[PDB]
């Protein structure tokens, strides 16, 4: 009962890599998706400078090295709020990339924001939405700038509300208070592609896990 | 025994003359007098019940996803389009 | 939040020139909250009616709370000096039994 | 396994050098009127217009030929402490690739 | 009751410190998997700064030891008549091969940059690549 529960919560989290996250992704994916491609030199925000690797001609290029050990990171935090039933909401305003996202979630089970983020939606959930809304566990940005290259509104909220937030932020955005930033390319289509890809089989396979990690504990019970 | 003899009956046994009929007796079915829009959206776990829910406008935004993926489809894969005449867009 | 206890720093009755009064009516009210265990946060409610700024302010500091760091639960950690656009602050850790020697508002 | 390093060295983007001037292959992706969205292999892609010479032979997959000029349009304006971009690149469509 | 403070501390210091005063009775979910797994820099507040003076960033200019040889070919013959094809990760341009070529010379031990530009132009015409010197 009380030792089930306590099995089910507490042993993933004495494993480096429970989800063996590490095989999704690797620095040759990586690079394919032009994921190292970064704005020019004259757009980069000066928080940005340990991420990149150089300057090839004006065009700042992102360390795929330090992308592969952040993003293991991201994506085995992602894997644990997703394993212990955590709402998670994908939020980004590129138009280009809308549709996308909003099919991912909808793939994974979880949430998206991809629309006009209206003040107060978290510091003033319970007049927008209800009484007892309960707001989401964690939030992914996987673009982390609104459409007038301002951070968006939902990174300063989401840390007044003390919500993690994994965030992909690229040579201009300021990842200063992204829990886990992923530096990368954000602009380039299949960038966002594999990302998007790579969030929804991470949070399937959690969401997969717990059903198989409840059902062998449960199974003890009686047996 | 239906709407119509219901409505029929309660002005026998309640004759009001008011002039506006909003004010009068009324015995309706609760979906028409109460509002709609007042259904709880989310479940015991308090984990929204449909994906856009964050959005504010999920419906809004739900019938947007839908026409906005029909049109890319149409536009991937590749005659007169009135096919209905004096007709006129949902106000 | 009964463990919480709220206290005034500062009231002004400010008038502004408002079409309704011709001189309108406005209450701040500075106020501050703590648990006197390491918790405590300052607000500022803006109302026209005295109680209703004190609601504000009381509500809104709950929101920022700050954790101070107590030395053995009854000083600071060492020695603080700040400036605050033109006004200096000068703290000083003391052993127990000192009290506390320091501006009213900064004693409250 | 091989290293960034080494991927970068031997990129066909970094093989380019600079990218004025240049002749690449591009793809459209996206065509909105008489507007032609092609990708060329960068970060962004490029928007041309339609030629009036065999303009129905240009639709979505069909492989191209650009004249690039720039991979990202951005430039500083006074008052400014960052570039403004317009997450666009610039080429010249030059005509449909030969399939041979 | 909370911490609307996402100037100072950071959301778990934050969520620790509200825990300490006794104003947070239960732990938030994200919390444990926080504290096992961290990231690697505590997601802290910093305004972003200007550098004046003579401060200066620290991005190394990528240059490497093939662009002395392919500056050299593009202002000789340009860019080649065959357009790059940047969606094949395995793309052998016709400055490429110049480059190839003109390694494999100077292994051999030639040391006159004069010798290496014409006699890779001669090699490749062996091929049958089409350069054209265009000054133009
Ligand atoms: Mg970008």
């Amino acid at each position: 009962g009380d030792d089930f529960q306590s099995r089910i919560l507490d042993t993933p989290l004495q494993h480096s890599d429970f989800f063996n996250v590490k095989e999704l992704f690797s620095v040759k994916s990586l690079f394919e998706a032009r994921v190292h491609l970064g704005h020019k030199a004259g757009c980069r925000h000066r928080f940005m400078e340990p991420y990149i690797f150089g300057n090839r001609l004006g065009q700042d290029i992102i360390d795929l090295d330090q992308t592969a050990l952040n993003l293991q990171l991201a994506l085995n935090f992602t894997a644990h709020v997703a394993y212990r039933k955590g709402i998670i909401l994908f939020v980004s305003r590129n138009r280009q990339f809308s549709h996308l996202i909003e099919t991912t979630a909808q793939a994974c089970g979880e949430y998206a924001h991809t629309r006009y983020f209206k003040g107060g939606l978290l510091t003033n959930a319970q007049l927008l939405f209800g009484p007892s809304v309960r707001l989401p566990d964690l939030i992914i940005f996987l673009h982390t700038l609104n459409n007038v290259f301002e951070p968006h509104v939902a990174v300063r909220d989401a840390a007044k509300m003390n919500i993690p937030t994994v965030g992909i932020v690229d040579t201009n955005c300021n990842p200063c208070l992204i829990t886990y930033p992923i530096p990368g390319n954000d602009d380039s289509p299949q960038a966002i592609q594999l990302f998007c890809k790579l969030f929804r089989t991470t949070i399937n396979r959690a969401k997969e896990k717990r059903r198989q990690m409840e059902a062998l504990h449960r199974l003890q019970s009686p047996k | 025994f239906a709407e119509e003899d219901i409505d029929r009956a309660i002005a026998y046994l309640f004759p009001s003359g008011l002039f506006e009929k909003r004010a009068r007796p009324m015995m309706k079915h609760p979906e028409h007098i109460f509002p709609k829009q007042r259904a709880t959206q989310w479940g015991e776990d308090g984990r929204p019940f449909h994906f856009l829910f964050y959005t504010g406008k999920q419906s809004y935004y739900s019938l947007m996803h839908d026409v906005y993926g029909k049109v890319m489809q149409l536009e991937k894969h590749r005659a007169e389009s009135r096919d209905l005449i004096g007709s006129r867009w949902l106000i | 939040y009964e463990d919480f206890d709220t206290r005034i720093l500062e009231v002004r009755n400010v008038f502004n020139m408002t079409a309704k009064e011709g001189r309108k009516k406005s209450v701040r009210v500075l106020v501050a909250v703590g648990n006197g265990n390491g918790a405590a946060g300052f607000a500022i409610g803006k109302a026209a009616d005295r109680g209703d700024a004190f609601r504000k302010a009381k509500n809104r500091a709950i929101h920022y709370l700050h954790y101070i760091e107590r030395y053995e639960g009854h000083t600071i950690f060492h020695d603080i000096s700040l400036r605050f656009k033109r006004t200096q602050i000068r703290m000083k850790k003391q052993p127990r039994g000192y009290g506390l020697r320091c501006h009213r508002a900064i004693i409250t | 396994v091989e290293s960034f390093a080494s991927m970068l060295r031997h990129s066909p983007l970094t093989q380019l050098g600079p990218a004025k001037d240049k002749l690449v292959i591009g793809r459209i992706f996206h065509i909105v009127e008489d507007d032609l969205y092609i990708d060329f292999g960068g970060k962004f892609h490029c928007v041309c217009k339609r030629p009036d010479v065999d303009g129905e032979k240009y639709q979505r997959g069909t492989r191209v030929r650009l004249r690039l000029l720039d991979l990202e349009l951005t430039s500083r304006f006074l008052g400014g402490t960052t570039d403004t971009t317009i997450l666009e690149a610039d080429a010249v469509l030059l005509g449909l690739q030969e399939i041979r | 009751a909370g911490s609307r403070l996402e100037t100072v501390g950071s959301v778990f210091s934050r969520t620790r410190d509200l825990m300490r005063a006794g104003v947070l009775k239960e732990k938030p979910l994200w919390y444990d998997i926080y504290k096992a797994f961290p990231p690697l820099r505590e997601p802290v507040f910093r305004r972003p700064r200007l550098r004046y003076g003579k401060a200066k960033a620290d991005i190394q200019d990528i240059f490497y030891q093939e662009d002395q040889i392919r500056a050299k070919f593009f202002a000789t013959y340009g860019s080649g008549q065959k357009a790059f094809d940047l969606f094949n990760p395995n793309f052998k341009s016709t400055c490429q091969r110049f480059v190839e070529k003109y390694t494999e010379l100077q292994n051999l031990g030639e040391t006159d940059e004069e010798k290496l530009f014409v006699e890779t132009g001669k090699a490749l015409l062996a091929e049958g690549i089409i350069l054209r010197r265009v000054r133009e």
